[PDB]
DNA sequence: AAGGGAAAATAAACAATACATAACAAAACATATAAAAACCA
């Protein structure tokens, strides 16, 4: 009757107990490796941004992170008596 | 016919691009200048396929023939006996 | 008269514009041209005039760190009140905004607005504003340029402050759109090879002598007290010959040589010795190995894994095999150099399924490559990016030169030279 | 090329085909169908635990699955939930991707609103920042307490508006979030094409097989072929004055005299002076200005003699006489 | 083992279709200000 229009919503174990002791579990070892290297990206990055002191001083320092998957989020120093902004440009807005 | 450097690939591209840009090659479908803001201002949203071609296959067509290079070249120069074919 | 200046090359530039510029106005034509490829110091030889003449007083801007038209706008009258006031301080002003201006009325709109109240001073004073890069703004088009060149007519003449133009661009088949104007050009010409290395010794002198990886380098080794002079040569020798083993491959450029100068310098300081000071020759055939190389390139074994791989070596297949011919050769029972032809979707399969070690039947993980391939751009899309998954009308294509699939080919021992047949 | 072509075919109006359709997809195999609806609700179950995963759930099959899911979503899934996590009930958030007018602004807009408002997220609402309000979404929500909140359901997903690569991408990134349930059917053949691993990392997808083989009622409607011109001028004539149906008449015999091509057409001077005949056309432009409103509605052609010729078929002509003319 | 001869290949003229981009439309996204409309007071 409503199909046609587009999203309406509406307002409508012995066993698996033993599972549940070993599902977090594991789920913790999971998480606590997934900041592992979570923290490992976030420092080889900020070490290497800073104390690069070239001598011509009239150049940009870049970085090419071979192999990465687009995703790789970075935070910043707070390295006060300087504001130091983070700006993202995705394919989608360069036009 | 004789001691001449012949260069490799990865070095003709900076020389090749001072070429395109001394205007003697020109790609093959490039409306140079629009005329007013409007026609250029629609050619600026537009996505191009030749920038998604890539840089050694982007079709360059000829500014200069090459019949009035020997005109121009000396018989001094060694290359004089390429502008005749 | 003027104070003119003096350079190195440009002793008859130098005279026409000390000829087409005075501080009176009405010896001063309107619009000028100052054009010249990149590599000429053109603004380097302009602001070398400016500051032999403290006299006049000129105003800098620049298009190339502007993006558009009607910020330029915005750039101008930004300026000449932010200039007349460090000039006239004693002059009472009703300040407008230059953000107010977005069009080419409100330009000639606001210079009525800004010139009345500075009508009390005592001489015809001129306005020099110069405008750097005016061909490589990025939104230009044909109407603009003649847009501003009628500017000046458009204000009130008998003003006591006369704004004038000089304008700097490039790429010389744009001005031959507009030699009908016949504004006054001045054009600058391209560099010899001599003239080249005579401008680079000059001006980097006084960084090469001055750098710290010599400084190092004197005390490093057993210092002879070699002079500035001693320091003036080996820096003098390694111009002459850089030049000389790399004119060919940079052309007549400045800027492509004053960084492959940087490039190469601390290279060829370590291979130095106490001895070679003295020894100039010998120096150069102990430091070889960076003459004859480039080193502006900081090939890969591609990271995408087997089924991907030979995903990619099918699609390589089709920028030559047509479907004339195709299933005729690779029953189940040259183009190398021409730009690669247009895919559909199902011929892959077609040829992958033929090409693989009913070995294979899945092909989940087979379409997951696909777009994986797609955001690699290594296979894109004839149409826009956007509806090229329901199967319209949508062709494919690759993008990727015959040497990295004749490498990923033997990484999967798999052999591709037999099927490409002129 | 002597083709057999769907214009010669024995046509079938718009009431006819309609009402036996409705008699075939109600009454042709039902017995095995519901039978087939027993067997796989013992599947049930085995949906709602691993759904407790945070698993995207992904239907597909050959015919359409909109009635599965929507009885295994709103009717058993949404109450057991709620009853096995201690009211009402938890939200149905449907899509309907056969539905082409679905942006990506106005869903997320009211995602955010299903979702909590528990700060002022219209501050971050600023020029697209809907992947930036998200984001923020995303990190909040790894430190929240996991039950699920909201099941979503998206039919359809190889849809006209859904399939479109900035659509797809924002529902990957919803998928990560362990509060909500992602249980959507495709029925492409080509569905895989959508997703990278990039995506299928956010989306971790697990696959069923339904295979009912529905008539798709709903997902026929917005579809169209050349049942959905000969039909369209068959009802211009039926409003008109009667003047226009003799004058077509007249045009139809001599052009049905020699498929209805050019050939068969006929000269506009002499069919002046044949509208004269029966006293009917008074002049040229008396007969033009009533052949403009054939021209103005496509209801005839003309090339060049003179010749104007009718675009439909030889069948189709005489339908036209026996019928409607007559 | 020879050989016929039909499948396959080549070429060339011509017709039919697809493609890249120009020109533009329209919707999303964005700001501005005078008039209404609440609203304290
Ligand atoms: N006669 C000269 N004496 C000394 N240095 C010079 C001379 N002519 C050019 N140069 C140098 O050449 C450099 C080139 O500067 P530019 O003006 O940028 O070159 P260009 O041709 O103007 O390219 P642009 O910036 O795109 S217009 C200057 O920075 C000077 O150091």
């Amino acid at each position: 009757a409503d199909a046609q229009r587009s999203h309406y919503t509406v307002y409508p174990e012995k066993r698996w107990e033993l599972y549940h002791q070993l599902h977090s579990h594991f789920h913790d070892q999971v998480d606590h490796i997934i900041d592992n290297i979570e923290a490992d990206l976030k420092a080889e990055i900020s070490d290497l941004l800073y104390s690069e002191t070239t001598q011509k001083r009239r150049c940009f320092n870049t970085i090419f992170l071979l192999g990465s998957d687009s995703t790789t989020k970075i935070e910043l120093k707070d390295e006060s008596s300087r504001y130091n902004v983070l700006i993202e440009l995705t394919p989608k807005e360069s036009p | 016919r004789i001691t001449i450097k012949l260069w490799l690939k990865k070095d003709v591209k900076n020389v090749w691009e001072n070429l395109v840009q001394l205007d003697f090659f020109t790609e093959k479908s490039a409306v140079g200048l629009r005329d007013n803001a409007t026609a250029a201002f629609y050619a600026s949203n537009y996505q191009f396929q030749g920038t998604m071609i890539p840089f050694d296959l982007r079709s360059y067509q000829m500014q200069i023939i090459l019949q009035e290079l020997r005109r121009i070249i000396p018989k001094s120069n060694m290359y004089y006996s390429w502008t005749q074919l | 008269n003027v104070t003119t200046p003096e350079v190195a090359f440009r002793e008859y530039q130098t005279n026409c514009l000390a000829s087409y510029i005075s501080a009176d106005p009405d010896i001063t034509p309107s619009n000028l041209i100052l054009q010249g490829y990149s590599g000429t110091g053109k603004t380097y030889t302009l602001k070398k005039y400016f500051n032999a003449n403290p006299n006049l007083h000129a105003v800098w801007l620049e298009p190339v760190e502007l993006v558009s038209w009607k910020p330029l706008l915005q750039a101008i009258a930004r300026t000449v009140q932010y200039k007349l006031k460090t000039l006239y301080p004693n002059i009472p002003t009703t300040d407008y905004d230059p953000l107010q201006v977005e069009e080419p009325f409100l330009l000639v709109k606001t210079l009525h607005n800004i010139f009345v109240q500075y009508e009390s001073l005592q001489e015809k004073t001129c306005l020099f504003l110069i405008l750097d890069g005016f061909d490589s703004l990025q939104d230009l088009d044909a109407a603009l340029f003649n847009k501003y060149i009628k500017l000046n007519e458009l204000l009130p003449k008998d003003s006591k402050i006369n704004i004038k133009f000089i304008y700097t661009m490039l790429e010389t088949s744009f001005l031959q759109r507009y030699s009908t104007h016949c504004i006054p050009t001045v054009m600058f010409p391209r560099y010899n090879v001599d003239e080249v290395s005579t401008i680079l010794v000059m001006s980097r002198c006084g960084e090469l002598m001055e750098d710290s990886c010599l400084r190092k380098r004197i005390i490093e080794e057993q210092i002879t007290d070699c002079t500035d002079d001693q320091f003036q040569n080996v820096a003098a020798n390694f111009i002459h010959l850089i030049v000389q083993a790399f004119h060919s491959y940079t052309g007549n450029d400045i800027f492509a040589l004053n960084d492959l100068i940087d490039f190469k310098w601390p290279k060829y300081v370590s291979r130095i010795t106490k001895e070679n000071i003295f020894e100039p020759l010998a120096l150069y055939k102990s430091a070889i190995k960076l003459f004859l190389s480039t080193d502006d390139n900081l090939s890969q074994t591609y990271d995408l894994s087997i089924i991907s791989k030979y995903l990619l070596i099918a699609s390589y297949i089709c920028s030559y095999l047509e479907p004339r011919y195709d299933a005729s050769i690779f029953s189940r029972k040259n183009p190398r150099y021409l730009q690669p032809s247009l895919f559909a979707i199902e011929r892959l399969l077609a040829i992958f399924q033929a090409i693989f070690p009913s070995l294979m039947k899945a092909n989940i993980e087979v379409f997951q490559n696909l777009s994986e391939l797609h955001t690699l751009k290594l296979i894109a899309t004839t149409m826009n990016k956007n509806i090229d998954y329901l199967s319209p009308k949508v062709r494919w294509k690759v993008n990727v030169p015959w040497e990295i699939i004749k490498e990923i080919s033997e990484s999967v021992h798999f052999n591709i030279s037999d099927y490409f047949s002129d | 090329k002597s083709r057999h072509t769907m214009s010669m075919a024995p046509d079938v109006t718009r009431e006819e085909f309609s009402l036996v359709s409705n008699f075939f997809n109600e009454n042709f195999q039902k017995r095995p169908r519901q039978k087939l609806f027993e067997i796989q609700k013992k599947m049930f179950p085995q949906y709602w635990f691993e759904l407790t995963q945070g698993f995207s759930l992904l239907f597909y099959g050959v015919g359409s699955k909109r009635n599965f899911l929507e009885e295994f979503a709103i009717d058993y899934l949404s109450p057991k939930i709620a009853y096995s996590q201690l009211v009402n009930s938890i939200p149905c958030l449907i899509l309907n991707g056969y539905n082409p007018s679905c942006n990506y602004r106005d869903v997320f807009k009211e995602i955010t609103d299903l979702l909590v408002p528990a700060e002022l997220t219209r501050s971050e609402t600023k020029g697209n920042h809907v992947i930036l309000q998200i984001q923020k979404m995303i990190d909040f929500y790894k430190n929240q307490p996991l039950d699920i909140k909201l099941i979503l359901v998206v039919h359809n997903l190889d849809g006209p508006s859904i399939r479109k690569n900035t659509f797809q991408t924002m529902l990957s990134f919803l998928s990560v979030i362990r509060q909500i349930a992602i249980v959507a059917s495709t029925d492409h053949i080509y569905a895989p094409l959508l997703w990278d691993n990039m995506k299928a990392q956010n989306y971790n997808f697990v696959f069923h097989d339904i295979s009912n083989f529905e008539p798709s009622t709903v997902e026929s409607t917005f579809q169209d072929v050349m049942k959905m011109g000969a039909e369209g001028a068959k009802y211009v004539l039926q409003s008109l004055t009667v003047n226009s149906k003799k004058m077509y008449k007249l045009l139809i015999e001599t052009q049905m005299q020699n498929r209805g091509t050019q050939r068969t057409g006929v000269e506009l001077k002499l069919f002046n002076h044949l509208c004269a005949a029966d006293f009917i056309a008074s002049n040229e432009i008396a007969l033009r200005s009533m052949l403009r409103e054939f021209i103005e509605h496509k209801m005839a052609n003309i090339t060049k003699m003179e010749i104007i010729w009718v675009p439909y078929t030889y069948a189709e002509l005489e339908k036209l006489l026996k019928t409607v003319l007559n």
